[PDB]
């Protein structure tokens, strides 16, 4: 039980980095540039 | 107002957003596309 | 301030204190909601109770405080469980979130309740308050002014009568222009939002009777209907009110507009009914076809500029004595002079001709019928001295020559048929010998475009028969054929016939040509053809699964469906099979022609892959999807694709590149130069493979089509709607890899750009400025520039409409009827 | 033409015309939506692109 | 900084159905202003497209309030 508290706050960080990474990404080749 | 039929033309932009939000469901259906694509 | 007296006196016991507790709730229950969310069982004991009155104060206060808890759904119940009190805030702007809440539930229960009848409405289906509420919507509409915010509502929530009632109210002739413009924008809108075959059906065939009550109205909304519907019926009532307002011009302007909008279906039906109701001979010689085919034989003559270093560039590089050379100049050479004779070609370059041989010449002897195209008077007197019985030399010019026959007399074959029917049915019975194999093969493709959407059963026989003999060549014309000719019936006999035989044969031509014959005749089969659709994409054979991707792409050809679409993204992506994947892409834009905008997006993931027939079938998809007048995106995407390190990619990018681009002055965007300019660094270099300049030569040659005169057309600005011939002539085109002989189908989509002003008495980037300059009659006009032409504001030929902006036919008035003024002569006055 | 002297729709069609953003409430909420849906279409799309 | 009747003129260069006379009685309260407040001293559109073009300001009705 306790290995899975630990392996749920890593799982935590995967699914939040995932998501905000490609975002400003996104938008910044969206706009023009050379 | 200074220039009438401003009640026509204001139903034709609500008739416009129908067509387009659907257009932005054929991004949807990428969607999920490009995860069983990858 | 406080909620806990209010919480209080709803536990208080007196009936005259749990009332009161009710009025101090309902005043204040934006600072309170929270403390009564919890005790929200108390306020629906009283509302049960019937020893109240204010049980409606309860209800009506159970909807406040789901309001503000965000539980905006059951607010709705409640709202209507108080059923008085709920004016009050019907009336409210700030409150009108529950008001709208309920025409949202509304319009989900409809699409259930029409399926069970169309009408719900004025049954007890649903609920009796949910209905009066919808039409109190509606009639704040009103308020506002203009039906038009109440038509968009009552669509949604299946409401016919509704609609109805709305443009009666415009019926009064308040305005003829105005009252048909508020019908114009519910017909574009009922294609693109509702597919529900009924209600589309519906709201168009309304909207044309309330159109023929008017006395004057556009005839374009007249004759949308018409067509997209395509009912015989309409049309014949359609003349019934041509029948009081009959004179040349009038009659004549509707039916030149309703020839080329029209399916061969319609016209075959409704002239017959003219012939039995009695009308003139001039509309009915109009409405056969005739007419418009010498017109653009006429414009072709006038403008025939033709650039003689593009042939003399591909003369001298790609040699005539390969056979994959000289077969990609015939195919340029054809299309470059399709339409007016010219044989000076031919005559110049006899010995490089000469060099021609297997089906190299069969190809040359088939440009005959693309050069000659038109022309039906001369048509089986130019192809005479080639024709069997006055040719021995060699059997590919005796085949070859009826292959060009159908390409001449195709969309008005009936007589040419006749002709090639007997030659089948003579062959039929031995395609073992040499002569007779090549001899049978271009009758039997002959006789597709001869008969091409008319259904002979007389042709299905006789073409069954080939197939039946196990010809080593000829079985793939025999299946091209039949679906060229039963195009779009969708005959069960034929299917069944045709999916089990492909079983039966083991040839591989002909397992590829049954492949791709059973989408031509499941074309606009939408669902009824879905099942055949799913037996051929679980075969596991190559040849299936080819023909699979396109049974779908016809079936849904033009329709905004994403499970059309759908099907063909996983075919690409999930098949491990090469030419299955590029199948998948092609497809793409036949069902993509009536929105082609998304189409690049979609095929951007595509070109991403390396595979040569991903990408390869990429190109194709962009050229088909967005011909025409070009998209920036379709351009930017196959450019990586014309210098891809891989042949075939780069054969089939710069023949897409044409079709966007067809026919595009270089001054008029500086991008097409460059392009035109790769092409012929190909042709010329000589240390490519032939592949490349296949490729090359070819391309050049649709950019410069017709003597620059024709444009591709997928959807006509006529009308607005898809052009049946056009979604053919592609199809088959893109089979040109395996046959080459198949590229000459490219010919059924171009068509002629010009405005021909004719006078109805006797049947005779971003470039603007208010400076005008002048323009003949007759001559080539592009698209970008018919919006610019306007006539004169005094004109001895002034058209009856208001000029519609675009190419065609467009009936002048001529002021003074008794001068004569020079006229431009017609082929037919010319020949007899 | 502009002011504030003169108020705009000659004070007729300012609460004839606020029952209308709830005929158009459920494409805006809609709207919300869907620019969620943009910037994750393309996020799944750079994934594959460098896959 | 720089005296404390800036507010007051920052008005009089926008556009004010009732905007000046409101702000007038936040500056009456801490002792009057209305010296170089006024049209002609406080004002810098004259014929200016950023602060809303004077003749179009005139002449009818669309707010930009």
């Amino acid at each position: 039980q306790v290995f899975d508290e630990r392996i749920k706050f890593a799982n935590q960080l995967h699914d939040e980095y995932l998501v905000s990474m490609r975002y400003p990404e996104d938008k910044k080749t969206q706009q023009n540039e050379k | 107002n200074n220039n009438s039929a401003l009640s026509n033309v204001n139903s034709d932009i609500y008739f416009k957003l129908k067509k387009l939000e659907k257009e932005y469901e054929l991004l949807t259906l990428q969607e999920d596309y490009i995860k069983d694509e990858q | 301030t406080t909620a806990a007296p209010l919480l209080a006196l709803l536990r208080e016991n007196q009936d005259s204190v749990k009332t009161y507790a009710l009025e101090s709730i309902n005043n204040v229950v934006d600072q309170l909601w929270s403390e009564i969310s919890n005790e929200l069982p108390d306020i629906e004991a009283l509302y049960d109770d019937d020893t109240f009155s204010d049980r409606e104060m309860a209800a009506l206060i159970a909807s406040k405080v789901y309001y503000n808890l965000g539980e905006y759904e059951s607010a709705v119940k409640y709202a209507l469980a108080a059923k008085d009190r709920f004016d009050i805030d019907e009336k409210s702007q700030f409150v009108e979130t529950i008001v709208s809440k309920s025409i949202e539930m509304y319009v989900q229960e409809a699409s259930k309740q029409y399926t069970k009848d169309e009408q719900f409405y004025t049954k007890d289906i649903i609920d009796p308050k949910l209905t009066s509420i919808f039409e109190r919507m509606i009639e704040k509409c009103l308020k506002a002014s203009e039906l038009k915010l109440a038509l968009g509502i009552a669509l949604e929530g299946y409401r016919l009568d509704i609609i109805e009632s709305a443009l009666k109210s415009k019926l009064d002739q308040d305005s003829t222009s105005e009252n048909v413009k508020i019908i114009n924008y519910l017909l574009t809108l009922a294609i693109t939002t509702v597919t529900n075959s009924k209600f589309r059906s519906s709201i168009l065939r309304k909207s044309f009777d309330f159109l023929m009550n008017m006395p004057n109205c556009d005839y374009l909304t007249l004759n949308k209907v018409v067509v997209n519907l395509n009912d015989a019926g309409l049309a014949l009532q359609l003349f019934k009110k041509l029948k009081e307002e009959n004179d040349e011009g009038l009659s004549a302007q509707i039916a030149f507009d309703l020839v080329s909008s029209a399916s061969q279906q319609l016209l075959e039906i409704l002239v017959t009914e003219l012939t039995a109701q009695g009308y003139d001979p001039a509309l009915l010689n109009i409405l056969s076809g005739l007419p418009t085919c010498d017109y653009y034989n006429t414009f072709l003559l006038n403008n025939k500029n033709i650039d003689i270093g593009l042939l003399n560039k591909s003369k001298s590089s790609l040699d005539g004595k390969f056979s994959l050379f000289h077969t990609a100049v015939s195919v340029a050479n054809g299309f470059m002079h399709a339409g007016t004779t010219d044989n000076s070609f031919i005559k110049a370059n006899l010995p490089w001709l000469g060099k021609a041989q297997n089906w190299a010449k069969f190809t040359a002897t088939a440009s005959l019928g693309v050069i000659h195209k038109g022309n039906l008077l001369e048509g089986k007197k130019v192809m005479a001295p080639y024709l069997p019985g006055s040719r021995a030399s060699s059997r590919f010019i005796k085949g070859g020559s009826l292959y060009g026959l159908g390409l001449i007399y195709a969309g008005f074959g009936r007589d040419t048929t006749d002709y090639l029917k007997n030659i089948i049915v003579e062959n039929s019975g031995t395609s073992g010998d040499e002569d007779v194999d090549v001899l049978l093969h271009g009758a039997s493709l002959g006789i597709g475009l001869a008969a091409m959407g008319s259904a002979n059963i007389e042709v299905y026989e006789a073409l069954k028969e080939v197939l039946y003999n196990d010809s080593a060549t000829s079985g793939e014309a025999a299946a091209l054929g039949m679906g060229l000719c039963m195009l779009g019936t969708g005959k069960p006999e034929a299917i069944h016939d045709m999916f089990t035989y492909s079983q039966e044969t083991q040839h591989g031509n002909i397992t590829r040509g049954l492949a791709v014959g059973l989408a031509l005749i499941n074309y606009g089969r939408q669902e009824l053809a879905d099942d055949l659709i799913t037996k051929m994409l679980a075969s596991d054979e190559s040849l299936l699964r080819y023909g699979g991707a396109f049974t779908i792409a016809l079936a849904y050809a033009g329709t905004g469906n994403n499970s059309a679409v759908k099907r063909l993204l996983h075919v690409a992506v999930s098949d491990s099979n090469d030419d299955v994947r590029r199948a998948a892409v092609i497809a793409l834009g036949f069902v993509l022609l009536r929105d082609y905008t998304t189409v690049p997006r979609i095929v951007q993931l595509l070109s991403k892959s390396h595979n040569a027939h991903v990408r390869c079938g990429t190109a194709f998809a962009l050229g088909i999807a967005c011909a025409g007048k070009g998209l920036q995106s379709a351009i930017d995407v196959l450019d990586p694709l014309t210098k891809d390190p891989v042949d075939f990619v780069r054969q089939a990018a710069m023949i897409a590149l044409s079709m966007i681009l067809i026919q595009q002055t270089e001054k008029l965007n500086p991008q097409v130069a460059d392009i035109n300019k790769n092409f012929l660094s190909v042709i010329t270099n000589k240390h490519q493979e032939g592949l490349a300049k296949f490729g090359a030569c070819v391309a050049q040659g649709i950019m410069n089509a017709g003597g620059r005169n024709v444009t591709i057309q997928l959807e006509n600005a006529d009308t607005g709607t898809l052009d049946t011939k056009s979604v053919v002539g592609l199809v088959m085109f893109s089979q040109f890899w395996y046959w080459f002989p198949l590229a000459h189908f490219l010919s059924l989509s171009f068509t002629p750009t010009t405005v021909i002003g004719i006078r109805g008495s006797d049947q005779a980037k971003n470039k603007y400025s208010s400076k005008p300059y002048k323009v003949d009659n007759m001559t080539r006009i592009l698209p970008q520039q018919s919006r610019y032409i306007s006539f004169i504001k005094d004109d001895r030929f002034v058209p009856v409409r208001k000029f519609k902006g675009n190419n065609g036919v467009v009936v002048l008035r001529d002021r003074e009827p008794k001068e004569p003024v020079a006229l431009i002569e017609t082929v037919r006055q010319m020949k007899d | 033409m502009t002011a504030a002297v003169t108020s705009s729709n000659i004070v007729l069609e300012t609460h004839e015309s606020g029952i209308k953003p709830y005929f158009e409430q459920k494409i805006q909420e809609t709207e919300l939506k869907i620019r969620s849906k943009t910037e994750n279409v393309r996020r799944l799309e750079a994934q594959r692109n460098a896959l | 900084e720089l005296l404390n009747a800036e507010t007051l003129c920052f008005t009089v260069n926008v556009l004010y159905p009732d905007s000046s006379s409101f702000k007038k009685n936040l500056l009456k309260f801490i002792t009057s202003n209305h010296k170089s407040s006024v049209p002609g001293s406080a004002e810098l559109r004259n014929s200016y497209p950023a602060s809303f073009y004077s003749v179009n300001t005139e002449k009818k009705t669309i707010e930009v309030t």
